[PDB]
Order: C-alpha cells, then structure tokens, then sequence
C-alpha cells in the first residue's frame, strides 16, 4: 500500500510563506517523478510542478518564480517552499506519483490566502 | 462333448478418476475485490503463473 503524507497548509494572510510537504512509502521505485497539483472549487487539477529523479524541475506559468520544490534523497521525500501568496492561490492542493507502475494520489491539505 | 463358444469379459460399470489440487490457488480476489483501481492512463496488468 503506498502512501503520500501531506503536511503543512492552513490559513496564511497574503504576503505570507508555507512549506507543504510530501513523504512517500510502500514500493516507490527508484525511478520516480512527483508532482503537485492545484483544485480550486470548481476547478479541474491544475498541474502546479513536478520534479523527477533526474533532480530537473518543472513550473507552470501561473506561478513563475514563486514556488519551489525541494528533495530529500535519505526519505526520498519532498517539501514545496510556496511563497509570495496570492488569493488566486486558494485551492487544495495534491500529490502526484509517477513511479512506473499506477500513479498514487495524497488526502489533500487546504491553502487559503486571503485579507 | 465340450466347445468353446464365446468369452466372457465382465465390463466395468462406473469410472473412477482422482486429481491433484494445489493449495494456493490465484490472485483474483486482489484483483477483482481489489480496494482500489488504475486510473485508465496507467492501466494495472498483473502477471498471473
């Protein structure tokens, strides 16, 4: 059973700074690719970035220069630095695991930015 | 005198067969009453032997 962690959202006044973070288990084969993605109510899942083994990392422009990802080889986990928070930001936000066989989801952790 | 008209066989009257069954059997019960699925872009092929 492999499972995504999903840690560190809430409520942050605009301007502010939130580090989410992802922890993986189960099989995770060594060649995996991670992504985050956006749902806004209403919304499809907005592809926010992902990150594969090969360290490369890749944003949409909805972001540009505003978020990061970060990687943990020794947990093979991954925190996102996700500042310069804009109320365009408030979406739920999930997890994504390419791996090579099925790809698994997280629970979810709730950003709202507003004032 | 004695002649020998024809021969009696005793033909069986019922067939008798006997197998064996492995212990184990498959994995359709994680494969059919599996919790959850693959989404239709990564489909799950499991190798059954």
């Amino acid at each position: 059973q492999v499972q995504l962690q999903e840690s560190g959202g809430g409520l942050v006044q605009a301007g502010g700074s939130l580090r989410l973070s992802c922890a993986a288990s189960g099989s995770i084969f060594s060649p995996n690719t991670m992504g985050w993605f956006r749902q806004a109510l209403g919304k499809q899942r907005e592809m926010v970035a992902v990150i594969s083994s090969i360290a490369s990392t890749q944003y949409a422009n909805f972001v540009k220069g505003r978020f990061t990802i970060t990687r943990d080889n020794t947990k093979n986990t991954v925190h996102l630095q996700m500042n310069s928070l804009i109320p365009e930001d408030t979406a739920v936000y999930y997890c994504y695991a390419v791996d090579k066989s099925q790809d698994y989801w997280g629970q979810g952790t709730q950003v709202t930015v507003s004032s | 005198g004695i002649y020998q008209t024809s021969n009696f066989r005793v033909q069986p009257t019922e067939s008798i067969v006997r197998f064996p069954n492995i212990t184990n059997l498959c994995p359709f019960g994680e494969v059919f009453n599996a919790t959850r699925f693959a989404s239709v872009y990564a489909w799950n092929r499991k190798r059954i032997s």
